[PDB]
RNA sequence: UUCUCCCCGAAAUGUAUUGAGGUACAGCCUCGGAUGUUGACCAUGUCCUGUAGAGCACUCACAAGGCUAAACCUUAUGAAACUCCGAAGGGGCACGCGUUUAGUCCGGGAGUGAGGCUGCGAGAGCUAACUUCCGUAGCCGAGAGGGAAACAACCCAGACCAUCAGCUAAGGUCCCUAAAUGAUCGCUCAGUGGUUAAGGAUGUGUCGUCGCAUAGACAGCCAGGAGGUUGGCUUAGAAGCAGCCACCCUUCAAAGAGUGCGUAAUAGCUCACUGGUCGAGUGACGAUGCGCCGAAAAUGAUCGGGGCU
RNA sequence: GUUUGACUGGGGCGGUCGCCUCCCAAAAUGUAACGGAGGCGCCCAAAGGUCACCUCAAGACGGUUGGAAAUCGUCUGUAGAG
RNA sequence: ACCCCCGUGCCCAUAGCACUGUGGAACCACCCCACCCCAUGCCGAACUGGGUCGUGAAACACAGCAGCGCCAAUGAUACUCGGACCGCAGGGUCCCGGAAAAGUCGGUCAGCGCGGGGGU
């Protein structure tokens, strides 16, 4: 898909914080490509509400 | 009572002996006595006061219990294996342990 | 009223109405809007109030009733304990919950024995009629 | 009495005045959407105590009978509506309301008319004949009758539901006190 | 009053799916919450402990007729 | 407890202590060596659980009856120390079916062991406290910047340095300050906005349930509103109307043994209902939007202010 | 010459310190309050080892100084016993 | 192979109970007697032991049957991970997936083996 990063990790719980990182997203406004898979889809739906996803 | 068997029956840990399972039923003054195989779902070595009237006098089961004896050994099989069930031990019974253990 | 012996004890919490039906034991009934402990007394002078502007005859059925008990300060501060065994009794109910319900007596003659004994209730009630009709 | 539209969309509902419900004979069943405003103003008019017509979208008419319905607290509109179906003569007992004609001369005697049950279950045969009531004479007794289920008329071969001695009317005597 | 009394740590302490060594403990509950199945001991605390190494596995259906079982693997 | 810059970066928990504002050990920080994706998130697979809710089949509680006071039957409920049941989540293991980047062991040096606030889950409390004690997330702590007038914690957001460059977040765009006195459709005559509630009201706007229409109803105006009779009981008497019981009959185009006023008691005056005269609607319960009253405390007032329909 | 404890919604007075069980405890374990209840500082030479057999509470009917309750008989009897 | 009986498993009430109908020299069961083996803290009722006739009564076995039990959907709801909120507070809402308990529609009076005896 394509994802990039709005909402910041200042203040928000701890497993979307290790998401965010995990997707590799640093700075906000951050942007990039990913796969669809299983375990992708989980990690974009975890977090959802802090990137837009273009498509 | 019916809990009698299912004290014994139990009170045989099966397939974590590693023997088999003697089953002697006495019905009538006829016994039968099968040996099962416990892990698998199967039976081995019949015997019978059935076709018998070998001994007049049960205690015939000398012969259905050296009979099994007999029938078991063809396939190997002896180790110590036996069942027993609402039926106490000695006299009868006891007719068939001797036939078979030391008879077999 | 206060009750034969319990557990003796409680703390508190608040979900919806679950036991309380819509109807039973008369053509109409009372319904609670507002989560809340009603007491030994309200409901006593509920019952006293609507008998009052009656016969006084026994067509009225209360399907509140109080089992948890509530405490008090001794005196004042926090030295000691928890204690306060009998201050006094309470009935939680929940919204949608059906408190009192009348028999036999006609249309405003319940409306006007339900108004009355709307005062004297923490929260704000109305009373109602049957449609659903459910016995199992 | 009628309905168009029956979809899964849940959302759909409450934009317009309408009740999520179903229907099943046990040979099959469907999703549903009812309009409420006609619906409270149906079964007001009929409830278990007799079935009508179904017209659904696409020209399918099934009759049948209002069964369970489940009802929003806080509130007074329904929320969800079960519905039944009719196998003539056998079908599913059937509640019959308890209406006490006639006024007992017990009641002149100072004593109340209660109805301890309505809506007796019963059963059986036609579901077109269905006892949308229940008649019941008042005038024999008087104060401490109790009327058992056993004295209640059913005609056309309608079994009892529940047990023959349950008391369905009795009435009340007049209040009474004496110790200060 | 104030004086109640311990932790006590009753647990499933390896659930379904491990594997187990030799003298591993299975669960350590009350009274008979768990029945020992095939190659499980259970000891004075009750309390199932592995007899032989391999795979641990659950086996129920209703009340009782809870089991703990191993089996090997190679 | 004194000179500079750079890199990392906590703790106010556990356990024990003549211990409680102190020490020891573990936890959390750092430096170095070894190891090397073992860490992390997320997905699949599999096991474990008894809270939420629910529900009486057990124990305690409990509403109305039926029956011949326990049991028992119809109907009906409560539960931290009840459970026939029972999720969402959570925990362990396996896998990497796919993204990430830590992890562990050995050894040197520490500090912290007084926490605070908010949301959620509880106890204590009075379902009081800028309370108290645990759990759980986030922030202050050790966090500058924008917002919330002022304002640790709240909202948005983590400041390597420079720029008289650009886009946004939370919040805003009449003037005090940046930026629409923008647009379309409503609502509110209260300065509501910009002080809380039971309770109260023909304030208004959108829906709904019904009952009387020109066979002339709701009001307005004309008359009638009658007969046992003062229905019986009770009281000094009580005659529609102190009052407890009851509330049928006669006449009729129609009038309750009766709704309010009245008397020490009937009288006296309107209603209920009928007929007439006049015109088109009118009356009653609830729902909802936004308002009204209810709304009194001490130096001078106010939404930050000016001011706003 | 010295000793004369701590906890503690200030200290004191009162109570409390270790151990087991339930609730709190938020469906893993863990988790506090001078929070809500209760127990332990033993007993058992057999209440142990093993080997065999045995099945309980309660109700109804009928039965003898014995009737609420006894002892006997039959029936019911997923445990309502131990 | 088929009918069926006796044994013995797996499953571990949708396979259980009561109402009930078939079954009898082949199998089970009762029945028969027992000083002794053996044994009832009294009774051979129970174990135990010697064996027919009788009986198919009891117990057992199979077929019937859906009154009771037990299993039990789809619909909706309760609650809830996550997201976003209103209320001074008790408490409440919106989006997002997850999603019960009870209840109704129903579904049943099982299934699957091993061995041996007896009819066809
Ligand atoms: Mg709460
Ligand atoms: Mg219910
Ligand atoms: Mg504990
Ligand atoms: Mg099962
Ligand atoms: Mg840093
Ligand atoms: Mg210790
Ligand atoms: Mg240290
Ligand atoms: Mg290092
Ligand atoms: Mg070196
Ligand atoms: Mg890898
Ligand atoms: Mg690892
Ligand atoms: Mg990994
Ligand atoms: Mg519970
Ligand atoms: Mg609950
Ligand atoms: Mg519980
Ligand atoms: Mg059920
Ligand atoms: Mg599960
Ligand atoms: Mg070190
Ligand atoms: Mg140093
Ligand atoms: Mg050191
Ligand atoms: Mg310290
Ligand atoms: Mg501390
Ligand atoms: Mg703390
Ligand atoms: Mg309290
Ligand atoms: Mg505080
Ligand atoms: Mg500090
Ligand atoms: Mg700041
Ligand atoms: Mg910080
Ligand atoms: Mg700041
Ligand atoms: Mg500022
Ligand atoms: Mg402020
Ligand atoms: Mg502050
Ligand atoms: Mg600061
Ligand atoms: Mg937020
Ligand atoms: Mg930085
Ligand atoms: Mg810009
Ligand atoms: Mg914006
Ligand atoms: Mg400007
Ligand atoms: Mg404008
Ligand atoms: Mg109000
Ligand atoms: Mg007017
Ligand atoms: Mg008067
Ligand atoms: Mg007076
Ligand atoms: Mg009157
Ligand atoms: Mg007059
Ligand atoms: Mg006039
Ligand atoms: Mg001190
Ligand atoms: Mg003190
Ligand atoms: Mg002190
Ligand atoms: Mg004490
Ligand atoms: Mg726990
Ligand atoms: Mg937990
Ligand atoms: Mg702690
Ligand atoms: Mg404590
Ligand atoms: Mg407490
Ligand atoms: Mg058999
Ligand atoms: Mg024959
Ligand atoms: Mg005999
Ligand atoms: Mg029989
Ligand atoms: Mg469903
Ligand atoms: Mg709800
Ligand atoms: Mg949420
Ligand atoms: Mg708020
Ligand atoms: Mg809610
Ligand atoms: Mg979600
Ligand atoms: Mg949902
Ligand atoms: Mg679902
Ligand atoms: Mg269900
Ligand atoms: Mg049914
Ligand atoms: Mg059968
Ligand atoms: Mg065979």
């Amino acid at each position: 898909m394509k994802i990039k990063l709005v909402r910041s990790v200042i203040g928000r719980p701890g497993n979307q914080v290790k998401t965010v990182q995990a997707l590799g997203l640093r700075k906000i406004g951050d942007s990039r490509e990913v796969s669809d898979t299983p375990a992708v889809r989980g990690m974009v739906k975890t977090v959802k509400h802090l990137l837009e996803v273009q498509e | 009572r019916r809990k009698l068997r299912t004290r014994r029956k139990v009170r045989t840990t099966t397939a974590a002996s590693g023997r088999l399972r003697l089953s002697v039923y006495r019905s009538s003054k006829h016994i039968y006595a099968q040996i099962i195989d416990d892990s698998r779902g199967q039976t081995l070595a019949a015997a019978s006061s059935a076709a018998l009237k070998s001994g007049n006098k049960t205690d015939t089961a000398a012969a259905v219990g050296k009979a099994l004896a007999a029938a078991a050994a063809e396939k190997g099989i002896k180790q110590v294996v036996f069942d027993r069930g609402s039926y106490k031990y000695h006299g009868r019974v006891k007719a068939l342990a001797d036939a078979a253990r030391e008879g077999g | 009223k206060r009750t034969k012996f319990r557990k003796q004890f409680r703390g508190r919490m608040t979900g919806d109405a679950k036991g309380g039906d819509y109807v039973a034991f008369g053509d109409y009934g009372l319904i609670a809007m507002e989560p809340a402990w009603i007491k030994s007394n309200q409901i006593e002078a509920c019952r006293i109030v609507m008998s009052r502007h009656f016969r006084r005859g026994g067509k009225i059925y209360i399907r509140i009733f109080p089992d948890k008990p509530v405490t008090k300060k001794p005196a004042e501060t926090r030295m000691g304990k928890g204690k306060g065994a009998v201050e006094y009794w309470v009935s939680v109910v929940k919204p949608g919950r059906v408190m009192f319900e009348v028999a036999g007596v006609t249309e405003e003659q319940a409306k006007e024995a339900f108004r009355l004994a709307g005062h004297k209730l923490p929260i704000q009630t109305k009373m109602v009629k049957r449609e659903v009709y459910d016995e199992a | 009495m009628e309905l168009t539209a029956k979809p899964r969309t849940p959302k759909q509902k409450l934009d317009e005045s309408m009740i999520a419900a179903v229907a099943y004979n046990k040979e099959n069943n469907v999703s549903f959407a009812l309009d409420r405003k006609a619906f409270d103003r149906a079964f007001r008019q009929q409830s278990t105590t007799g079935l009508f017509d179904i017209t659904v979208e696409g020209g399918e008419t099934f009759p049948a009978l209002v069964k369970a319905v489940q009802m929003d607290k806080r509130k007074r509109a329904p929320i969800h509506v079960d519905f039944y179906m009719v196998t003539y003569g056998e079908p599913v007992e059937v509640s019959v309301p308890v209406h006490t004609t006639g006024r007992s001369q017990g009641e002149v005697q100072g004593g109340l008319v209660d109805i301890v049950v309505h809506n007796l279950q019963i059963v059986a045969p036609g579901p077109r004949r269905i006892p949308q009531e229940l008649v019941v004479d008042v005038t024999k007794m008087n104060i401490g009758d109790h009327i058992t289920a056993g004295d209640i008329k059913l005609p056309e071969g309608c079994t009892l539901a529940a047990d023959p001695e349950l008391t369905v009317v009795s009435v009340l005597p007049p209040r009474l006190t004496a110790e200060e | 009053n104030g004086r109640d009394s311990n932790p006590k740590y009753l647990g499933v302490k390896k659930f379904g799916g491990e594997v187990v060594k030799a003298g591993n403990i299975l669960v350590r509950q009350r009274g008979t919450k768990f029945k020992a199945g095939q190659g499980v001991g259970m000891g004075r605390d009750h309390t199932l402990f592995a007899l032989s190494d391999g795979k641990v596995v659950f086996i129920n259906k209703g009340k009782g007729a809870r089991f703990i079982s191993i089996e090997a693997a190679q």
